[PDB]
This record gives C-alpha cells, structure tokens and sequence, in this order.
RNA sequence: CCAUAGGUUAAUGAGGCGAACCGGGGGAACUGAAACAUCUAAGUACCCCGAGGAAAAGAAAUCAACCGAGAUUCCCCCAG
RNA sequence: UUUUGUAUAAUGGGUCAGCGACUUAUAUUCUGUAGCAAGGUUAACCGAAUAGGGGAGCCGAAGGGAAACCGAGUCUUAACU
RNA sequence: AGGACCGAACCGACUAAUGUUGAAAAAUUAGCGGAUGACUUGUGGCUGGGGGUGAAAGGCCAAUCAAACCGGGAGAUAGCUGGUUCUCCCCGAAAGCUAUUUAGGUAGCGCCUCGUGAAUUCAUCUCCGGGGGUAGAGCACUGUUUCGGCAACAACCCGAUGCAAACUGCGAAUACCGGAGAAUGUUAUCACGGGAGACACACGGCGGGUGCUAACGUCCGUC
RNA sequence: GUAACGGGGCUAAACCAUGCACCGAAGCUGCGGCAGCGACGCUUAUGCGUUGUUGGGUAGGGGAGCGUUCUGUAAGCCUG
RNA sequence: GUUUAUUAAAAACACAGCACUGUGCAAACACGAAAGUGGACGUAUACGGUGUGACGCCUGCCCGGUGCCGGAAGGUUAAUU
RNA sequence: AAUUCCUUGUCGGGUAAGUUCCGACCUGCACGAAUGGCGUAAUGAUGGCCAGGCUGUCUCCACCCGAGACUCAGUGAAAUUGAACUCGCUGUGAAGAUGCAGUGUACCCGCGGCAAGACGGAAAGACCCCGUGAACCUUUACUAUAGCUUGACACUGAACAU
RNA sequence: CUUUAAUGUUUGAUGUUCUAACGUUGACCCGUAAUCCGGGUUGCGGACAGUGUCUGGUGGGUAGUUUGACUGGGGCGGUCUCCUCCUAAAGAGUAACGGAGGAGCACGAAGGUUGGCUAAUCCUGGUCGGACAUCAGGAGGUUAGUGCAAUGGCAUAAGCCAGCUUGACUGCGAGCGUGACGGCGCGAGCAGGUGCGAAAGCAGGUCAUAGUGAUCCGGUGGUUCUGAAUGGAAGGGCCAUC
C-alpha cells in the first residue's frame, strides 16, 4: 500500500577507469548528479548537462586528486 | 496544462515557421523574438504567439 | 503455392547493398513541438536494421 | 513476423511510400553491352530485338561496364560521363 | 347487342429418371484475425431451376498511347 | 509418461499376433554435389515425345535516392566538408 | 344433486424393505392416493427444432433435451492431455533477461550444436595503474540514546556511554576495469551464417529481504 | 513393537592427544582391445607401430550405418 | 385437481373469486415473407394480457427515478429541396 | 415468525430434566397490506409438537418355519489384470511401504467366514483454478436486426377557400 | 429599379368538396345446382387507407460477441507507465502484495550572456518592534538557498541582483554510454548565420536525473519529387506540424 515504484537502470559511473585507449571520447565517468565525485580536468573536460565526464583527445586517463580539499579530477594525458 | 502549444512565424515570405508554448492565461500578448529562417538562411523577426 | 510477402512489412523496409534493410525512424510523425530539434534532426535519415530483428524481416518478405 | 505478443517490428517503423510508375519503363544498359547491340547505332531500341531490354521500356542510360573495344554510335539514348568517355576512347558517338 | 369469359372435341408437345462437368436463382458457420464486430472462411458447403455433349462466352460504345493492336475461349509469363 | 523429484500408494498397459503417427504438392532460403560461367536457364507449346526445337521470360554482372534523377558513385545540405 | 363419502375394476405413485453384475436400463412385496370426474381408455388425426407442447419441472417432444435424431460443411478449432517404432559414434543446453489480454504460449537476446573466417584473441598466476563506500569501526553530520554541567520541569550547548538499510569526518578483505610478463590450455576467444531446445527448476554453502534469523516456506545475488 | 548406536554387543568396541599398519571406488596404476584429434617413427597415395590425449549425458545439433517392400542391373543367378 | 417419465407431490402450478389494462370488429392479439387462419360463424354481460389466488375484515403515505397515459405551445431534430 | 444475526433472547405452560413445541413480551439484525396484511370452518400420502392404545423400535436378545448360504451331480458367467517367489514392526523415502534399511516372525496347500490395508474395483473430479474453450440465461454491456412507428417521393387525380 | 400593396400567374402550407384511380371481410348477376376465385351492377369509403424505396424513433423479441492480468489458490482489496533512496553483497545490473516519497508539469523568464553580490542561526545595542518587520556591530560558517520528491551537486557558485538579449538557432557530427529490439542519452568539433562581452570566451534552454504514447488513419502549411493518352488537377511522396 503505497510502497513500491523505483526509477530503473541509469548506470551513472567510472566505464573507463584508470588509464584506458581513451578514444576521442569515451567517457570515463558518467556519474551523472555529480560535479565533484569526478570533476572535469585534462586534456578533456566536456562535463556535459548530466556532467558526464566529456574525455576529449585520444590518450590515458588519469583520476586526480589536485586541489585544495579533495577534488577527484579526471584528466587524460596523451598515450 | 493551461499551456497552449503556440508556433512562432517567420516574417519573411516564407513559410518557415517555429514551434513552442505560452501561459496565455497570463501572457495573451503575442510574442516575437527573432529565430534563424533556413529559407532565407538569415536571422530574422519571428512572430505569432497568442 | 507462390509465398505472399507481408505487404504491411514490405512497405517500411527495402534491401541495401547486399543483406541490410535500411528503414525510416519513428517517433518523428507526432507530437514534436516537445522535441529535441536534435534528436528528430538524428531521426530524418533512413537506419539499417538492428541485425537482431532482422531475421524476421528477411521472412515477412520472402520475395524482397 | 509475429514479435510474441507486443507490436511487430514492421509496425512500430512508419512507412515511406511511392513508386516511380516510370522507372519500370526505364532501363540500364551496360558498357558490356553495345558490342552485341547487333551491329552499329545503339538505337532508342534496338537492344530490345537485341534481347536486352525490355519491349515495355522506354528510357536507358549507357552506364559503363568496364568494356566497349568496338567503336559504336549510341542513338535514341542517354549516358553517364564516365561511358560517354570510354565510348568516345573507342571512336564512340553519342545521338542526343 | 355484339364480344369476350367459360365449355366440348381433335392434332400435336410436356411430365419422370438420371455420375461428373455447365449456366442461372438463393446462400451458411466452424475457422483465421492467436479475443471480436469491419474483414476471413467464401460466393465455398448446401438447397432450387434449366440445358448440352459440352455449357458458357464471342465479332469492340475493346485495348493502346499519338506507334499501333484487333471477337470469345484455354495454357505459360507478366507477379505475390 | 510427466516432473525439482517417482519403487512410488501419480499416468498408461490382462497377454499375444496384425495395423498405428513428421507425409505430399507448389514456393522460398541455406548446406552438400554436378553442369556451365560474367553468364546460367528455359515456360507453355511443337515434337522425328525422356531428344531436338522454343530464351516469352526469371536470376546475376550497380548502386544511391522518397522519387525526378544521377551512377562507381549517390544521398544528405547552401555547402567545399 | 354433488370436481360429495367408504371401496374393487381402472388411473396414480406417499412410505419402507428387497433388489443395485436385478426377474427388471425404475420393478417386486406390504401398506398408500383418486375412483361420475379438470375422470379413465381404444382407434385414427394435427402441432417439428431456436420450433412444438407445457394446471410451469426447463418438464416432455421414441430408454436422448438449457435446443431431438440422420446426413453433410468436416480431417471445425484444440497455445491442452496422451502417443511417436532400427543401431552406433561426437558435442551437448535451459529452467534467465526483456516484451507480451502475458504468466504451464510465444518472440529478440542469453546458454547448445554445425559450418566459415579472425588476431598471440581468451583464461589462470605475477607485477603495475585505477575508481569504490560494502564488512568493520566511529558519532562531526542526519536521527536516536543514556549520565552528569546552568536553567520561576526541561531544548541548546560542555564532558562521559551506546544505536542505524534509507548516518558517515573513517575504511578493508575483494570483486571489477585496464597495462605488461612467463608457462600451461588438442581457439579455450570474437564475428557471421544452417538447426535448436529452453524461458515450471530443487537442494546444499555464503551475503541478504520477507517469515517467528519458523517451515523440505517464499524472493534476489553467488558457487 | 524393542524403535533417539543399523543390529549384536562394547567400560572401552566411548572420548582427547600422538603415531604407524591395513581395508576401502567404475578415482589412480598395470595388461589386453576399440573410436576421435596431435607428435614421431616413419614410411610416405596408401598405410600401420609407438606415444600424447579425449570418449557420463535429458532437450537438442552433427556424422555414420542395419534391415523390410517395390524398379533397374535380370531372357542373369539360386531353385522340385 | 397438477407437476420434476427414472431421487423433489410440496409451502410449488392450477383453480373459482378479485383488480388493472388493451380491444368498435377486416377487434386487440397470435401463426404466416403472402394468400390465408385461429380469435369467433363470437361482437364490450365479449375476447386477449398481466398480477392476486375461496371466504371474512381490509388493502395506508410517496408520481421524486422508470415505465405507461394525455398535452405539444416552444427548443433540438432524418430523409428531402 | 417458512422473516431474529445476538439466540438455547426473557417470562409463562408442558417434563424428573424440553437448543424442539404452545401462550406471551417487542429490542422487527433485516414483517407489512393484491411480487397482497391479518384471520378462517372444511379439506391434506403436507411441516412441527403432545398423548392414549400398541407393540422386539429399544433394555437384550431366544427359539421356530421357510428361500439361499454349505455338500454332490449337470450347465456355467463378471468386474479386474505391468510382472510376482503378494508377512509384522520401527525407520527411510515424491513427505501414510509386501517390494528400501534394520530387526522380528514364518513347514507346503486348501475349505468356510469377516472386511482393517492393497491410498482395493467403478467414472481422464462434478468442488477449486486454468483456457485470450463452450453453451444457454440477464440487462440502462456493445454492435446489429424482425416487429411497431415518423416523414419524403412514387402508385397519386379534379376543383375551391385562406 | 428598389421599401412597400390589388390583378393574373406560379408554387409551398394546411382545410374543405368531388370521382376517376385505390379499398370494401356490404348487396345483387353471371361463370356455376361454389362458401374460394374472376368478370359485371350497385352502395360505402376515396386520393385517404395500403404498399415499394428512402428516412428519424423505438427495439433483449432475436442474433453475434466482449466483459484484462499480477495475485503466496480464486475473489475482495491493491497494483499496472515514469522519477529518487534503501534492499544490492564498496564496477554495471538483479526479486517480492519488501520499506519510504514523488511525476503526467512550471518558466519569453525561472532561458543566454556580461557585471556584481553571499547566507541560516544566535549574542549585544537600537522609535513605534514585541518570539521574530527594518538598522548597527560581533560570533558563526555551504547549519542557508536550489520552482516541485529524493539522491547526488553547487562559492570559479548550479544560490541572489541588475544591464543587454533570444543559442529554447539551421544543417551535420569524431567518438562514446545504455538497451533483445523499437529506441534513449552524452557529445568535441565543422558550415551558415546570431546574442552577450574590451577580450580570452560562453550560448544548440533550465544544477542533473520524472513531467510521457509507438503504428495506422487522416487535418494544416511548404515543395515545379510524382501524377495512368498529353497539359493541368485530384491523389501520393518529401519537410514542418496537429
Ligand atoms: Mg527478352
Ligand atoms: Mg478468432
Ligand atoms: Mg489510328
Ligand atoms: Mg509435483
Ligand atoms: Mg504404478
Ligand atoms: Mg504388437
Ligand atoms: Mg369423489
Ligand atoms: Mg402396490
Ligand atoms: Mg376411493
Ligand atoms: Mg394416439
Ligand atoms: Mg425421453
Ligand atoms: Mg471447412
Ligand atoms: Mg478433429
Ligand atoms: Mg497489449
Ligand atoms: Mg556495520
Ligand atoms: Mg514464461
Ligand atoms: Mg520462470
Ligand atoms: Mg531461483
Ligand atoms: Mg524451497
Ligand atoms: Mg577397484
Ligand atoms: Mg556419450
Ligand atoms: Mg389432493
Ligand atoms: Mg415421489
Ligand atoms: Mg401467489
Ligand atoms: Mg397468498
Ligand atoms: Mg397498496
Ligand atoms: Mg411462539
Ligand atoms: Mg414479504
Ligand atoms: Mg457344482
Ligand atoms: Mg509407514
Ligand atoms: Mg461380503
Ligand atoms: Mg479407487
Ligand atoms: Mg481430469
Ligand atoms: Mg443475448
Ligand atoms: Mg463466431
Ligand atoms: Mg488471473
Ligand atoms: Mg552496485
Ligand atoms: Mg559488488
Ligand atoms: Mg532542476
């Protein structure tokens, strides 16, 4: 009664963790909700609507912590 | 609701138009703003919006 | 007996080059103003058939 | 076709009608072709009594074939560029 | 009144059987649509009348497409 | 036999002998095999009838486009991308 | 005189027993009701099926009736039940997901088989690079909870003790993703194509919701 | 109806710890034999000897076969 | 008195009596595509339908809803033009 | 109460004792006036209760006469039936065992008797659920339709008034 | 010629009367020593009635069907699509008639950009001002705020204020995520043109995740795509859209 319903999939998470082939753009991230979780960084960024982590030129990811207080980060160098 | 679906028109001789909505319940003023128009491939001045 | 092919079918798809089918999309023949010009603008050009379904086209038109 | 039980695939896809009705009178010669046109001049016909065509058709294009050799003068009909080349590269002519 | 109607006679012909095929009059439902009304089954089954060795059809108020073809009927294609 | 599971107290059979159920027609798609090959193949019909004749026609050598059209390109678009 | 009384024939059928592979597909026996009446009976006739007939039970219409019997449409349909016949050899599932007037049926995917291609593909162990908020712990935060410290009986706050799936200023094992390496593995791996079956699972271990940390209970994950 | 060691029966035939011996399966080994894939020897169409390894199996997929009736090979062969 | 022939004989059906209602006769109604026929060679003290069910004392209040009866002035309104 | 759930209501009568019965009360779960209310002589193979007579209905059966039953001679069925070398107990087990484990017991075969088990025989459960099954039935379910009925035109004309 | 009235006329509306269709289950005659039927005569009725086609109403009298599923048996109750959290075992994902709460929209500004700003709460002091209106100072530090649930996020603010605007643009899209599929989501960059800014640059709707409906059949605008002898047209396609 009342109690039931739940919304469904929405993965929202880290597809291309760590270093990876990093195309011109995966994802690495897509914890969507999220800004600081995963903050845009690198040579990539994009940070799109659902701040999915953009991840521009082909490379290595990286995940970094830089920042004054924590601050995630995700940057990708070139591989 | 209470939003009725209002479609913005090209002042140019074409036919081209827009598409949106407006709260006529309190906007029954008809809006213009200015839109793109592929016809003419020129900005212009688009109106029509209850 | 001639196989009768499934009109209705024969009607939305059309083989390519070789096996694939390329159809037309959907949700982009009604209530648009409440859509992304982007998503329908991704919807106006003809699409190959997922190759999962597409078993059962080739057999709704035996003759295509 | 029968998708289980919920809306068939050729059903939730719309669809994108007309039919030339003019296409079937028009065919598609082939650079191949010509050199078994019996003879010369490649005629609006010809390729018909020639077994090739089609007694209902009405309109063709040239179109190359990868071949032409014997030097022939099309007449009655159409060509792509690309023939009304190979056709003149062997002291072709072209009607129009 | 005429005249018809009706009556008698005679000469002819019909009547009833029939297997299928054939023309015509009337005409289902199960079934399929994974339900069911449109639709399908099917102008089928079935009933009725009529005729022949065949029946029916047939010498364009037909097609064609600006070239032309040339009654009807049956076969193969066109084409699922 | 059906079941997660049956010695099962779940189904079927008294026994024997004979009969008893994936066929056939046309179509379409693969696989194998044979013929020929950028060509392969005839239908009806004729018939000196399994020949031979008949290529009406079907399939393939060209595709893209909703089509007009164009064509190893073509659509999309003003468009060069 | 009388749809009058008692009572045989005659008509009927309230009770019990017996019969129940009967003597009998409704009877026998002992009682029982009407018996000049809407009585009872012979003979012949008329009502025909969605129709008849009915002092009305859906009763009767040939041992048949909420629509007779015979023949035909007809091999109706049957996602249901049953049954499916000689031998050997290789491989070998599923009882899940998602849809479904769908739930014991189906269809795409997944798992089987067979064929054709493909790169040092795929697996384990090692080392490197990763994000993580579970277990646990903790109480700043969200709530909750004691005990002290002032409150014309107590918040707040200070210190001291705990509790949490929807608490977290902490935080593993580990799983997973990627990179490189050796060995081993009769390509194990991927794509495509011919044939599927299967979408009732059961128990035991571990982590759990529900249940009574009840059930050979129920519902997920995982082996 | 003994019915809460399977029974008999056991004070150790119970239990704790230590250690050795043995029994025990279609597991593993040995010997002989069969089929699939890989290697050798070889010898090489062929082809086998040795060796490595694989061979539970419902739905179901794949590959090989046996036999029954009728046609040709049949005016042949077997046959009183 | 009647009834479930073959598990129910009854408090069930039937009945005389009552009431409502239809019917002016080519009656209403019913069988029948129709002709025709029953009603009835009857004619409102007659015939059909429905409910109640001897007889006695009785049978109250509600017409809002539904049906039926009457009115139809006006509003809406088919084919047709 | 053929209507009352509470309900064996409460009271009275009958009994030695009465969830029934009869007479009352009224708190009518949820009577009620022609889908008639309340009475009613007579009638009834009608429902309930009481009594006198009567008795094997019973306490509690006993004997007796016949038809079977049993024996012999003649004739001669049936359902059922996977195969049988077809014991008890306790446990096990698809969860209530002749067939499994353990144990106990038991010379082989008939005849007459009884029915506790063979989840005995009999009928592809009638209850229950399921099937995008069936049939009749109802209705302001839907869609149609005979019949009834409305008007227009046709068969269908001549005049006058307004 | 109109705004309007007698004459004729045409025509509709009823209302009368007539006969001659039409009816007669009145009376005779003949067929005929018949009750049917037919013809004739007469009476009554009379363009009515009745019938055919069409048409509105009525129509369980009859007919064909429909009348969902999940469900700790069925029914009743509840549920059926979408979003948020827990269950979910620290990647994704996972069930129950498990525990909780929301969506079916709202904004031409609540969008874009440029420039600027920063709370809640308490303490002290202050006209009417008190529990709390506005003012001042201090502590405090995302405990505020966020259009609406929840979770995540937000100070370089995603929070607040103002100026200028319409990028809530058109065509495309490297490449990815997520689905059995139909789909759905993210998207740098390219071309055309815009807006804001001195400029670098930002802008393809809102802090993000709900605010939704496939196909068919059509409706509206556009288009030299098609258009059955030809030119048109109807109709069809295409793009936009209801
Ligand atoms: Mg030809
Ligand atoms: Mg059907
Ligand atoms: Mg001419
Ligand atoms: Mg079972
Ligand atoms: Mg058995
Ligand atoms: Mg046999
Ligand atoms: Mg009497
Ligand atoms: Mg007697
Ligand atoms: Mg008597
Ligand atoms: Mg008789
Ligand atoms: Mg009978
Ligand atoms: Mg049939
Ligand atoms: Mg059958
Ligand atoms: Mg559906
Ligand atoms: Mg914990
Ligand atoms: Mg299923
Ligand atoms: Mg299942
Ligand atoms: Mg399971
Ligand atoms: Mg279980
Ligand atoms: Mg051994
Ligand atoms: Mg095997
Ligand atoms: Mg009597
Ligand atoms: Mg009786
Ligand atoms: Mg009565
Ligand atoms: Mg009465
Ligand atoms: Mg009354
Ligand atoms: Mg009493
Ligand atoms: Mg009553
Ligand atoms: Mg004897
Ligand atoms: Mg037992
Ligand atoms: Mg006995
Ligand atoms: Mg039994
Ligand atoms: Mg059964
Ligand atoms: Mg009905
Ligand atoms: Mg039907
Ligand atoms: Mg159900
Ligand atoms: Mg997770
Ligand atoms: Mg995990
Ligand atoms: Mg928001």
């Amino acid at each position: 009664g009342g109690s039931t319903r739940n919304g469904r999939d929405s993965e929202a998470k880290r597809l291309g963790v760590k270093r990876f082939g990093g195309e011109s753009v995966l994802a690495g991230s897509i914890i969507v909700r999220q800004r600081g979780t995963k903050f845009h960084a690198g040579a990539n960024v994009g940070c799109g609507r659902d701040h999915t982590l953009f991840a521009k030129a082909d490379g290595k990811v990286k995940f970094e912590v830089k920042g004054p207080k924590n601050r995630k980060f995700i940057s990708i160098e070139a591989e | 609701g209470i939003r009725e679906k209002i479609k913005l028109v090209s002042s140019a001789g074409t036919g081209h138009f827009y598409t949106t909505t407006k709260n006529k319940r309190t906007k029954p003023e008809k809006l213009e703003l200015k839109k793109f128009d592929p016809v003419v491939r020129q900005h212009v001045i688009y109106k029509e919006a209850k | 007996p001639k196989i009768k092919t499934v009109r209705g079918a024969a009607k939305r798809f059309k083989k390519t080059g070789k096996g694939g089918f390329k159809h037309k999309h959907a949700n982009l023949r009604h209530i648009l103003t409440k859509k992304a010009t982007k998503r329908k603008r991704h919807l106006r050009p003809k699409a190959m058939v997922s190759k999962g379904d597409l078993g059962l086209v080739i057999a709704c038109l035996p003759y295509a | 076709g029968f998708e289980g039980g919920q809306m068939p695939l050729y059903r939730r896809l719309p669809k994108f009608g007309f039919t030339s009705r003019k296409a079937a009178i028009t065919a598609e010669i082939r650079l191949s072709d010509l050199a078994k046109v019996e003879g010369g001049v490649v005629d609006l016909n010809t390729l018909k009594a020639a077994n090739i065509i089609g007694i209902q058709i009405e309109f063709a294009k040239v179109i190359l074939a990868g071949e032409v050799t014997t030097p022939v003068t099309v007449r009655g009909l159409r060509v792509t560029k690309g023939a009304r080349a190979a056709i003149e590269a062997a002291g072709g002519k072209i009607e129009e």
